[PDB]
């Protein structure tokens, strides 16, 4: 592992960040002082959920809660393939992270994000309560249930 | 700014807490916004990720581009060398260590301090723990402030339960408790400080001397903050017996006397108060086991003091037989056992250690020359501090004085017969062998009482409000016929119990007749010594004279009735006696005390007093 | 923003196509 960390090959270190992510070694990746890994995540954060989650962990441990709430909220409003329940977790985290002070950011900007995440989380829970009840309902034909699961187990719908 | 880093976030947060503490509520809306952004910080007090090999080998393999979170940075042969150096000195992860160094380049503090880049990382790392821990003390301190709005006082209270102690609020709700994390947290500070001296001493045996001194200061401050946080948490009845046993074992395994022991003293005091005294876990059965458990020690004075405090605090149960159950238990045997244990603790030097700690706590760089040699004529056998620059705080001193006054009240209201028998034993010992110096237990105890009651008139008034209480009873009983040391200790106590004018007037009215000490005997002894010197003198007589002069000066500076009476009293004529004593062959201390007494008497005077003073001066100088 | 429109929906109790 010395030979690994003693390298200056950049495509290599990118390939190793991806490999650590694959194997699940949050142990070793979260323990890198470097910003090089943060910058690498900032480009692909809004591309994949698993990468965004890593980026948000780096922000939170650095008391940058508002920036994580921003990543999580945009991810919940996006058209990436994300389940409704995963979008409930993202909003719930963003709601908490925007409710606490982050230095350098105005109280107004925090509250406006904490409010957008609170409303979207309220709608998401309604949608989750619906989807669950509809799937379990004995009086609903199977043919329709599959159709319900397609349109409700994804991005959050209007009221 | 708005996008502040971890360091700037804690530094700004600290300023806000000081505002609310200094009666400035202009940042209420801004304060709540910070606690939510640093929620993950308050959860873990102090935790450094272990040095991993995955980052060590990867950092040096491709030191070209670094990705931390969302931003990206470029590593060069110069910066990469600082990461490995910082990680080795502090044993910190390469990823976390790199982030610290990156924060310095952005803020650009290398020019503000003109130091190597790798050294700044050590300071920046210590600053985080300082504010991260120091800010917690302000939260609990403000949550207990009674001079603020009740609503705001409760906001910081519930917040600390969840942010610091990890306890959710009442309106909601695998995890580890706070104490076990705090104990392990303080442990890391000790191991880190120990390894620091070993490595530092090796290379020393440079431009980093001041940095090492600042790091040691930050470490001791963080340890004091952790101790205060632990004390506050224990004050909320959030402990158990396992933590108490662990703390007792850690104390038994104590090696050297330093500031850490003085910081932990109040922790054990609060532990005994919550468990030993009937003001907490009032399980009488549980207290019996702890008594035998407390009653191996690498320092006997510590065990003696602990046993004395435990006995003093636990003797409050056996006062009456109506508030608790005391059936099928003998009293005389337990009383004799506690008495012999307290006597053994005294012989081992419990009060001596307490007095040495109290003295070392208020160690001041400079002292007023009007009180030189006061309370410094005993036989101190306890080793002193190494004199390193580790100044104490104010809240710690306040808590120490409060605990000492509480212990004094308990010992006075629970063990009067013990003090009586000790005084009689000392008297008979001094009588059967005057050539030898008996023990100074009572004098040391009175000096500790004086140190406890200093600059606190709210507590000193208790000795004058109720003249029929136990406090006034002991005050009047300690004024009977005794030796020079006891009289000097009582005079010093009276002098220190005159922080204001009301207490000074009360002491004046209580000293004069309305047997206990009276001004008549004082002036008689003064005239006797004057005639003896003018027709040798022992240290005890000089000490008594100096104590009398200091007491008179204090009463004249604090009280007005005494200043107006003694100045023109025909039966005393203190001025003539002090002048006849000063014109004699005596050391300079007595002359200085007489001059200070004259100054105090002449602090507020009129034309007639000025004329009389000038007449006396001319008559005695011509 | 809510807008009720009972007019044209999709029969929740009939399959598609």
């Amino acid at each position: 592992y010395n030979v690994v960390n003693d390298s200056s090959d950049e495509v290599f270190h990118f390939d190793m960040y991806e490999w650590y992510i694959e194997k699940g070694w949050t142990d070793r990746i979260l323990s890198i002082d470097s910003p090089h890994v943060i910058t690498y995540l900032q480009r692909l954060a809004e591309t994949d959920f698993r990468h965004a989650e890593l980026l948000c962990r780096f922000y939170t441990t650095r008391s940058r809660f508002f920036e994580a709430a921003q990543v999580q909220t945009n991810l919940a409003k996006s058209d990436l393939n994300i389940s409704l329940k995963d979008r409930i977790i993202l909003l719930s985290r963003a709601k908490g992270n925007a409710s606490v002070n982050t230095i350098g950011i105005s109280r107004q900007q925090q509250q406006q994000l904490n409010h957008e995440a609170s409303e979207l989380l309220e709608i998401a829970h309604i949608q989750d309560d619906l989807l669950e009840r509809l799937v379990a309902d004995p009086r609903i034909p199977e043919e329709r249930k599959a159709e319900i699961e397609e349109f409700l187990d994804g991005p959050i719908r209007t009221l | 700014m708005t996008d502040l880093r971890k360091l700037e976030a804690l530094q700004a947060l600290h300023a806000e807490l000081v505002a609310v503490r200094q009666h400035r509520f202009e940042g209420l809306q801004v304060l709540e916004t910070l606690l939510e952004e640093q929620t993950d910080a308050f959860k873990a007090l102090i935790a450094k990720p272990a040095r991993d090999t995955k980052d060590r080998e990867a950092l040096g393999k491709e030191p070209k581009k670094l990705k931390i979170g969302e931003e990206e940075y470029s590593l060069n042969e110069d910066f990469v060398n600082d990461c490995l150096k910082l990680a080795d000195e502090l044993d910190l992860n390469e990823k976390e260590s790199a982030r610290i160094l990156i924060d310095c380049d952005a803020e650009g503090d290398v020019e503000t301090q003109s130091r190597p880049l790798w050294e700044c990382g050590v300071i920046r790392f210590h600053q985080e723990r300082k504010y991260l821990l120091d800010c917690m003390r302000l939260i609990l301190e403000i949550a207990a402030d009674e001079d603020i709005d009740a609503g705001l006082q409760e906001s910081f209270g519930v917040a600390a339960e969840d942010k610091i102690f990890g306890i959710p609020p009442p309106w909601e709700r695998q995890v580890k408790k706070f104490i076990p994390r705090c104990m392990e947290a303080m442990k890391g500070v000790r191991s880190m400080l120990q390894c620091m001296a070993d490595k530092a001493n090796a290379r020393n045996m440079l431009d980093n001397q001041e940095t090492l001194d600042f790091s040691r200061l930050s470490l001791v401050e963080q340890h004091e903050c952790l101790a205060s946080i632990l004390h506050a948490a224990v004050q909320r009845h959030h402990a158990t017996i396992a933590d108490f046993q662990d703390f007792i074992k850690i104390l038994r395994k104590w090696d050297k006397y330093d500031h850490f022991l003085i910081h932990l003293i109040p922790v054990l005091a609060a532990y005994i108060t919550e468990f030993g005294s009937p003001e907490g876990m009032g399980d009488l059965q549980q207290a019996r086991r702890l008594n035998d458990f407390i009653c191996s020690w690498a320092l006997p004075v510590l065990g003696a003091a602990v046993r004395a405090w435990w006995i003093a605090e636990h003797n409050g149960f056996y006062l009456d037989d109506t508030v608790q159950d005391l059936r099928g238990i003998n009293l005389d045997e337990e009383d004799e056992q506690r008495t012999k244990q307290f006597l053994d603790a005294l012989k081992e030097g419990a009060f001596d250690f307490i007095l040495s700690v109290a003295a070392d706590c208020k160690a001041q760089e400079w002292q007023d020359p009007s009180q030189l040699g006061a309370r410094q004529w005993l036989q101190r056998k306890i080793p002193s501090l190494p004199s390193e620059p580790f100044p104490f705080s104010h809240f710690l001193q306040h808590s120490l004085m409060v605990h000492l006054e509480g212990f004094v009240d308990a010992t006075i209201s629970n063990l009067p017969d013990v003090l009586r028998k000790l005084r009689t034993e000392e008297d008979e010992q001094r009588q059967l062998r005057p050539n030898h110096e008996q023990d100074m237990d009572l004098e040391r105890f009175l000096i500790i009482i004086s140190y406890a009651y200093e600059g606190r008139p709210d507590a000193a008034m208790s000795f004058w409000e109720d003249p029929d209480s136990n406090l006034a009873g002991f005050l009047q009983w300690a004024s009977r016929r005794a030796s020079t040391p006891l009289v000097s200790a009582f005079c010093e106590m009276l002098r220190c119990l005159a922080d204001n004018e009301e207490c000074a007037t009360a002491a004046h009215n209580f000293l004069l007749d309305e047997q206990s000490l009276t001004w008549s005997q004082i002036f008689k002894e003064l005239e006797y010594f004057t005639t003896k010197v003018c027709s040798e003198i022992e240290p005890e007589s000089a000490l008594m004279l100096e104590c009398y002069l200091r007491l008179i000066a204090k009463l004249a500076t604090e009280s007005e009735i005494a200043r107006k009476r003694l100045i023109m009293d025909e039966d005393f004529n203190l001025v003539d006696t002090i002048l006849k004593l000063s014109v004699g062959v005596i050391p300079h201390r007595l002359r200085a005390c007489i001059f200070y007494v004259l100054k105090a008497l002449m602090i507020r005077k009129t034309h007639e007093e000025l004329d009389a003073m000038w007449r006396w001066v001319e008559a005695w100088m011509t | 923003k809510l807008v009720i429109n009972k007019d044209m929906r999709t029969d929740l109790f009939s399959p598609p196509n």
